[PDB]
DNA sequence: TGGAGTACTACCACTGTGTAAGACAGGCCAGATC
DNA sequence: GATCTGGCCTGTCTTACACAGTGGTAGTACTCCA
DNA sequence: CCAGTCTGTAGCACTGTGTAAGACAGGCCAGATC
DNA sequence: GATCTGGCCTGTCTTACACAGTGCTACAGACTGG
């Protein structure tokens, strides 16, 4: 439960607020970064190595047979975890592109060869979506979910610019959430099926959601229609009966206002929700931990690390998890001249 | 008396503050007034009639996802941007237009000389009134160290020429060629943004609004009451006056100095080396978007260069459609860039020395600027400005600098290659070269050729396999796009980046001073500097 | 109708208006309607050549002293041919000024035409009124310190700069009988800079009294030599006589300190008139006699240097009283009104922060205590005065402080009704013998509070030292000591405080700053020249005429 | 010979362009203080220390008997040999006062007492001048002398300021060369007197002299009536036939054509010369050595330490000699910023 | 019908004399398996 | 312990980035007046 | 004689700029000491 | 005899403020017509 101050040594011009960490394999891998992919790496995904608190960003390189993936800026993510056959995956989808813009498409990452002189290969596919396809959105979240005895996703949330019909160009950058429909996604037929909610009666965005043996948990989060933080978290049950996969909901009674956070998973199914924001301007200082249970989430407030004054003068923060209880956070650096490393790091950990 | 709009003229186009113009007309009022002058509020609204928002129109069929009220003026470049923390922040401060009201005013204020063309040209000014055809230059450049820099970046168009294609038969009546593009004059401005110039993330998320009009005006008709009848209009957009770097940049090209030199041709670096004349100009927004796609989903299943290589250098998909052309004026930076680099190393010897140091090229630069200051009266400087260049590219300077080289081969070699130069550099630089000068462009093929291989020839030391891109714009698309394209030179970045210094003094004489203000008021008055109505009350017949 | 050229070169100059652009707007006016409205260029500069220095001819007799007899010389080097040898102390600083006495008579002849209406109005025979006449001179000298002139890529000192400037203040006549004086012209506003004439300008700081003497010198002996002779000026028509008195007052206490020896700043000696000690300051607050005179520190100097008792360090300095280094200007000192109260505003607050906490029962406070009185001070001015805290005491904070309405607001907190009344009457004298020093003239506004001023400040000091004699020991602020002991026999030495503080300079910061902004020809050797011939332009009374405002 | 960069750990900003540099008793005093004497020093006369490489100042303080000296930027020094009555003694005269303007005002400086705690008084008395009174100047030469056996003192050289008939408050400050005459002072009393040779075509300026057993010889200085720097030394030998003070002078062949030379004496009679300035603008770089004896004067070009490039390059220098064969060399430590400490120094020592 | 005096427009001096990014060549080295 | 290789370094090369606007001076159109 | 109506001038929001009062600190002597 | 810490004195950073201007706005007064 501390931090530690780390310096990114060079690369400290490649990351921008959101951005996406996958663990998979070991090693982390930073994706999502500012301007479009340089000659530097072309697939503009970055291994991350931490060592002697210095931040280390080594290029990548996909396989042959994989596609190319624009640097997705804030998608969501799903940890699809090693089953058969091909362990073990991430689900990327949809994301804002760096050229301003969102895609609706669904990239599935994994890891293919190594090293051999410790070298890692990437694989990344399109897949295509049969429905029903939710469309274009941003900031929602996805999850894997195992029921009797086949796995799906559930994707649900996120923001959207207006309907393609009412943006008007000054309106352009506005956003709306997207209309509350869940989506229940199969890997392979890419047979997206929509489904409405007869008690989620709103969108809404930066819900860090969870799932546990075929039973999801969206953690409240930010609705724009009402400017409100409900804390009330949603629980819901999923059934794959053949072939109409069955869901049903139910609103728990008290949960956690928190907007953009990260997850850092400590046990089989024990995280830590760490920080993100709780007001329109202040941040959640104090961290939490919620345990998955089949009776449900079990929550409780750790001790706090002590935070230093850069990191709480701050107007915004950010970060994602290095997993095994560790994770990394930024801080929007000031000074005279532009450093230009404009970010402060601090590395976190638990226990 | 003083007509109003007169008055209005004299105030912004000598920069002077209400406080100022305001003390001069108490002033001259007092003394032997008989009021000359007008006093500030009634200038205040007098120019509501050249400012955007106040001449009526409408578009048909209507535009896409563009409001059709027309009265709208200084709008906020964030376009409402959620403010919510949570989201990437609605940092930067903008100001611009909407793209369809600054046409109209720019039209409309042109009414004057387009009712003019109409009458010199004899043509019927009742009838043939619904199918003018506009020809419009963007051109959108950075600009650094506004004071940290801040590096602003801004947004600007000319109507280059307005043409008549009624009522057919034909191919068109150029009604009215501006005169005079290279000058900021007429160069008038549209979105004024405090963002950095290369982050792609907040330059897109505030430049798509105006993207997306201009992508939707491609379409319809404009309708325009001028010279008495409800009018009509069509537009076709020329995106030349961008320097490299950020053609580049909005192109999906990896900037800069690639492997793939050419904005317009796929020919690799290494090829470009034997080769310099023969090349063909392919490269379209259209099918880089097509091979964008094909680097993205990867269809054939290739490794990472090889896949590169397959789409020749195009890993990001473009937005911002750019005609295929190059500047005119960073050419002429680039070609002086080059020559600089050229005669410090013939002041000393390379053909003789494989590898010179550091300290050796140090005092080859400052003997050769020492021979260009005890002659032909030349100072040092850091970066090359246009000036700099033109002097730089004439005889004397050679005629004073060859004289240090000790191999008078190299010497004789190096004046006909200035030579050379000099018969071929007025192709591009013109206005107009098929009606300035036929003859250069006559000659341009045979007179590129015979400088390639001299190049090749007596400097192959240096060009075994690099070469400034410049050199191979220059030296293998010049005739094409002159071909093609009507001009060159005439759609030079230049009317953007020498007018730039307009928005440094509007920072001082004109601030309020918040960002929020700041650029709304510099805005308001570097368009007021520029309609052709005020330029006339400003000559007022010479 | 025409528009005259001198109108027209008010117009230019009083807005700031580059070369460029008026000749801009002229083609553009002259163009646009049918008539040369306003004058072109070449024929306004030739017009201005009337009021800059060196176009009328003078006489002085007797001659002056080591000073050329030339009355066509304009803007020279301050340098005065410093010779230029690498050895030798470096002539790198630049400087142009003046020659004195041609600008004197060039701002004279300038102010002419009031000084005819005057005699206009006085109806002395104007064939009679010939050589009695007398001017009283003003000379400030500050240093701009730190200015910015926008366009720096590499430094070339362009922060800080000396003004040197003088201002005619108030010319009377004293033909023919006893008739000692009879104003014929006093100056409206003596304070602004709309009337303050530069005559030396110099690149360099305030500090190093080097350079400063160096290029200073030229202008001292000016000041000397132009004392006993007369002026003989070409004025209405007539050959007339001009006696001179050079009042030398605006300069701030640090300068005042560096040009009179007085050892700077903070030290044992605080007034620069009295010879009186802190001590000496603290046990009598009142009685004091304006002694420090130049001769008279002079010859201290000669005391110091030669020290004809040799006695020791420390005693020596106690018999010099303050003066270890030789001045080199006579400076009259008068008291400041431009701070004026800052100083007294200041000790008010610590008054009532060591009057609402308990000083006078518990006799050495610690740092908790005093933070918190400080605190819940601001609180209850916050509260009542509706004032929040600051860190220094600023002009307008001060004349929100000390107003009966904080003061009886704050009353509420101190216990000891005593000490209540005791500190009201305190401010009640304070605020009523307050406005004889920095209005104008108290000889004319409020005889009244100058007449009592005596009394006043008696009981004042009287007060202070009978209750409050637990804080003024031996130890006493120096403004405390100046508004005590010199304001009725300074007001009495010269007729007034306020007018002769240095608030001309003050303002014309700005104005050099400005000029330096939009004119300057940017050759760092041109520049002062062009700041110089722009800002005396400005200021001649003529052109502010012709800025009639109507 | 050997350079090193000290730095003044404090009170860098009493440093002025031209300054004086006095032993006797030991340490060494610093004369000259810019600006006035301030609070901190009563007097002026610093003691100079080199401690571990850094230059310590501390104050000196006078003895009651004694006057006390305006602290004159560019003064006539001259070494006292020790000897009846006060051994031993410095003879200021006189220098130029932190105003414009020239002393015309010997001084006899010396030590008093010490310690006791390693402290030193000093005393300064004035020794008035009657004559027949050398006029006042600056950048002269003062030396003392021993004829048959009475010592006596020669003053030569030093420019002055235009005689106050032509001086003109528009060239108030253009200096002139004052006329060649050598006068020669008796300490007790000052009965000063004038004399004159045909061989003294021309008034010097900056010329550093040198006496011994009653001979002097005067390098080359600088002049400004001819802009010329006649390198030829000058000899003279006087002594006092009593009562009369007979001198003769000669043209000697070669002298050294540097300007503002520092002298620091290694053995009986020689002195390394560091150099202030050869050319007008090319300032001399190297250090030489000169002997002498009754065979005259014998120059030799010893090896100059190898100057760094920031001292090498700069225009300007100065110094003075710390005695025992070293010296202190500064120069204008001109750049952005101003510390204000704006003057580098370098210690030089001979073997 | 010509003269020169007017006004305009064209010159000159002058700040300082390096940067900030990114692609690629190539050297080479950690460090890790072999 | 030997290889060897992916990854970091260093250097070199290419595309931009600022440096106008202001007074003085003088040719020089050019023209108001007799 | 009066009201519209036009003109002049003051007030507001704003942050870039110089300034000097105050925090402080460290450095040296006095004082107490080794 | 030889050394060290509190008082304080003064040289240094620093930072709260006011002051500068600027466009817009709003009010207040002065002119002119019925
Ligand atoms: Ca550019
Ligand atoms: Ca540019
Ligand atoms: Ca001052
Ligand atoms: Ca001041
Ligand atoms: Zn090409
Ligand atoms: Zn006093």
């Amino acid at each position: 439960m501390s931090l530690q101050p780390l310096t990114a040594v060079n690369c400290g011009s490649l990351v921008q607020p959101g951005f996406s960490l996958l663990d998979l394999e070991g090693d982390v891998y930073l994706f999502g970064q500012k301007g479009w992919p340089k000659r530097s790496c072309p697939t503009g995904i970055f291994g991350v190595r931490i060592k002697k608190g210095e931040l280390k960003l080594r290029a990548i390189s996909f396989s042959n047979n994989s596609s190319y993936l624009p640097p997705l800026r804030c998608p969501a993510i799903a940890h699809f975890e090693a089953q058969d056959g091909k362990p073990e995956c991430y689900l990327i989808h949809g994301g804002r592109t760096p050229n301003n813009e969102l895609s609706s498409s669904l990239y599935m990452l994994s890891v293919d060869s190594r090293g051999c002189n410790r070298k890692v290969t990437l694989r990344c596919e399109e897949k295509e979506l049969v429905g029903d396809v939710p469309s274009a959105r941003y900031g929602h979240t996805l999850s894997v979910i195992n029921s009797r005895g086949k796995t799906a996703c559930v994707l649900f949330g996120g923001r959207s610019y207006m309907p393609p019909t009412e943006r008007t160009t000054q309106n352009w950058n506005s956003v709306v959430d997207c209309p509350p429909q869940v989506y229940l996604i199969d890997l392979e037929f890419g047979c997206c099926t929509a489904h409405t909610l007869p008690e989620l009666t709103d969108g809404q965005s930066f819900h860090v959601a969870l799932a546990r043996q075929d039973c999801v948990y969206f953690l409240g989060g930010h609705i724009l229609s009402s400017d409100c933080r409900p804390s009330r978290l949603i629980r819901l049950h999923v059934e794959l009966l053949l072939g109409s996969p069955v869901l049903t909901c139910t609103i728990l009674h008290e949960g956690l206002t928190i907007t953009s956070a990260i997850a850092s998973p400590i046990g089989y199914h024990e995280y830590i929700i760490f920080g993100g924001y709780q007001s329109e301007t202040q941040k959640r200082m104090e961290c939490t931990y919620v345990g998955l249970d089949d009776v449900g989430v079990h929550m409780e407030s750790r001790e706090p690390p002590q935070w230093t004054s850069e990191i709480s003068h701050s107007r915004t923060w950010f970060g994602g998890s290095l997993g095994k209880g560790t994770a990394l956070v930024a801080i929007p650096s000031e000074g005279n001249p532009t450093p230009p490393e404009a970010y402060h790091f601090y590395q976190v950990s638990f226990q | 008396g003083l007509h109003p709009a007169v008055c209005l003229a004299i105030r912004v186009n000598t920069f002077l503050s209400c406080s100022q113009y305001h003390k001069m007309y108490r002033t001259v009022k007092a003394t032997s007034g008989r009021q000359i002058f007008q006093p500030l509020h009634t200038l205040r609204n007098a120019e509501k009639e050249l400012l955007p928002g106040f001449h009526q129109f409408e578009w048909q069929p209507a535009l896409k996802n563009v409001s059709t009220s027309w009265d709208v003026g200084i709008i906020d470049g964030l376009s409402g941007w959620t403010v919510s923390v949570d989201d990437v922040p609605a940092d930067t401060i903008s100001r611009r237009f909407r793209y369809d009201v600054a046409l109209v005013s720019a039209l409309k204020d042109l009414e004057e000389d387009i009712m003019e063309g109409l009458r010199e040209r004899a043509l019927d000014d009742s009838m043939c009134t619904s199918g003018f055809t506009v020809v419009v230059k963007e051109s959108c450049d950075g600009m650094g160290d506004v004071s940290v820099p801040e590096k602003a970046v801004r947004f600007s168009f000319t109507i280059m020429s307005i043409s008549i294609r009624l009522e057919g038969e034909d191919d068109g009546i150029t009604i009215f060629q501006e005169q005079k593009p290279n000058s900021e004059l007429s160069c008038r401005p549209l979105c004024l943004m405090f963002v950095d110039e290369s982050d792609h993330e907040t330059l897109t998320a505030i430049l798509g609004p105006v993207v997306a009009e201009r992508k939707a005006m491609m379409e319809s008709r404009l309708i325009i009451s001028v010279g008495g009848l409800l009018r009509s209009f069509r537009f076709f957009f020329r995106g030349t006056g961008y320097d490299e770097k950020m053609v580049r940049e909005m192109e999906g090209l990896e900037a800069s100095g690639s492997t793939y030199i050419c904005t317009l041709c796929d020919s690799t670096r290494a090829e470009a080396s034997q080769n310099m004349v023969l090349h063909s100009i392919t490269r379209s927004h259209d099918e880089n978007l097509e091979r964008y796609e094909i680097w993205r989903k990867n269809p054939f299943s290739e490794s990472a260069d090889e896949l590169r290589d397959r789409v020749k250098g195009v890993s990001a998909k473009p937005f911002m459609e750019t005609q295929p052309t190059l500047d005119a004026l960073h050419c002429d930076i680039g070609n002086a860039t080059e020559f600089y680099k050229i005669f410090q190393d013939e002041i000393g010897e390379v053909y003789q020395k494989p590898n010179p140091s550091r300290e050796e090229r140090r005092r080859w630069r400052s003997t050769l600027d020492k021979q260009l200051r005890k002659k032909m009266k030349l100072k040092p400087v850091m970066r090359m400005n246009g000036n700099y260049a033109r002097r730089l590219m004439t005889r004397e300077a050679v005629e004073a600098v060859c004289e240090l080289v000790p191999s008078e081969e190299r010497r004789e070699a190096l004046l006909k290659l200035m030579d050379l130069y000099l018969q071929m550099k007025p192709v591009w630089r013109s206005t107009c070269p098929s009606r300035d000068c036929p003859d250069q462009l006559c000659q341009y093929s045979y007179n590129s050729q015979q400088f390639a291989d001299l190049l090749s020839s007596m400097f192959k030391y240096r060009y075994d396999g690099k070469i400034t891109n410049y050199l191979h714009k220059t030296l293998a698309h010049v005739p094409e796009i002159v071909e093609r394209d009507g001009s060159i030179g005439a759609w030079a970045s230049e009317g953007n980046e020498s007018g730039n210094k307009l928005f440094r003094r509007f920072r001082k004489m004109n601030a309020r001073q918040s960002k929020t203000f700041e650029l709304e008021d510099i805005l308001k008055h570097h368009w007021l500097y520029t309609s052709k109505y005020l330029q006339k009350f400003m000559e007022a017949h010479k």
